[PDB]
């Protein structure tokens, strides 16, 4: 896999979140 | 529906 | 894409449009897995029942977007196919069976806030996260039902049960296939539709924070119907496929 795949320049890099990524989170149980 | 993409990708 | 709601800025920077030149129009959506290799659903482009059978030619891809229409200048990155790869035993008689296909652009794109390659799953991320229960994200600028979005929609999905998935259709269910939705029980809703095959359902890994893309948007029977799931194709699968065609005729 490329070294920086699956980082999102405007949240991980930056450390925000979005608004319903904790749904998926929640879910990984 | 589409706006049209500039002519040099066409 | 069925009860979602409106893509945040960037969230989706691997988000690609699969977009016919002449008439203009939206395909499918395709994914951005590295610079220069966009990946899709294999019935976008070869569904001969339906006379589909395009080249390079025919197609561009659109990495960077929001706005479904609009030209997003200075933003969007527009892109010419060099070569299709549609995976050889994809079954288009059948059940779309290894619905999948890459696609190498003529020129690398160039990554930004808005452009950003997904990452591919490793065995241990699907054992990990491909769990009856476990939700991933699905993402397209598809029909809202079974009327159009403004802008590129995303819902969340649970991944079901595998015998839930083969009772909920005639259609014979293979390894390379998993289903996702809500049961008529659970009360929330949400599918992809017409215009987001091909779109990415991916995870994010809780053990690294990196999005991956574990299923791509492969079929169903209507959109968010009850007792009846979208299916998508197992990417980790086939993936001694991708990297075999990307070692090959990749750069
Ligand atoms: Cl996963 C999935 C793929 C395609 C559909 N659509 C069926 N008809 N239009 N879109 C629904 C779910
Ligand atoms: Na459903």
């Amino acid at each position: 896999g490329e070294a920086d795949c699956g980082l999102r320049p405007l949240f991980e890099k930056k450390s925000l979140e979005d608004k319903t990524e904790r749904e998926l989170l929640e879910s990984y149980i | 529906d589409f706006e049209e993409i500039p002519e040099e990708y066409l | 894409i069925v009860e979602g709601s409106d893509a945040e800025i960037g969230m989706s920077p691997w988000q690609v449009m699969l977009f016919r030149k002449s008439p203009q129009e939206l395909l499918c959506g395709a994914s951005l897995i590295s610079d220069r290799w966009v990946l899709t659903a294999a019935h976008c482009l070869l569904y001969p029942p339906w006379d589909k059978n395009f080249t390079e030619n025919d197609l561009l891809v659109r990495i960077g977007k929001h706005s479904r229409t609009r030209y997003e200048r200075n933003i969007e990155k527009i892109s010419m196919l060099e070569k299709i790869y549609i995976h050889p035993r994809y079954n288009w008689r059948e059940n779309l069976d290894r619905d999948i296909a890459l696609m190498k652009l003529k020129k690398p794109v160039a990554f930004s806030d808005y452009i950003h390659p997904v990452c591919l799953p490793d065995r241990e991320t699907a054992a990990s996260l491909l769990q009856a229960g476990y939700k991933g994200r699905v993402t397209g600028w598809g029909n809202l039902k079974e009327g159009q979005p403004s802008v590129l929609q995303v819902v969340n999905l649970p991944i079901v049960e595998r015998p839930v998935c083969k009772d909920s259709t005639r259609i014979r269910i293979t390894d390379n296939m998993f289903c996702a939705g809500y049961k008529p029980d659970e009360g929330k809703r949400g599918d992809a539709c017409e215009g987001d095959s091909g779109g990415p359902f991916v995870m994010k890994s809780p053990f690294n924070n990196r999005w991956y893309q574990m299923g791509i948007v492969s079929w169903g029977e209507g959109c968010d119907r009850d007792g009846k799931y979208g299916f998508y194709t197992h990417v980790f699968r086939l993936k001694k496929w991708i990297q075999k065609v990307i070692d090959q005729f990749g750069e």
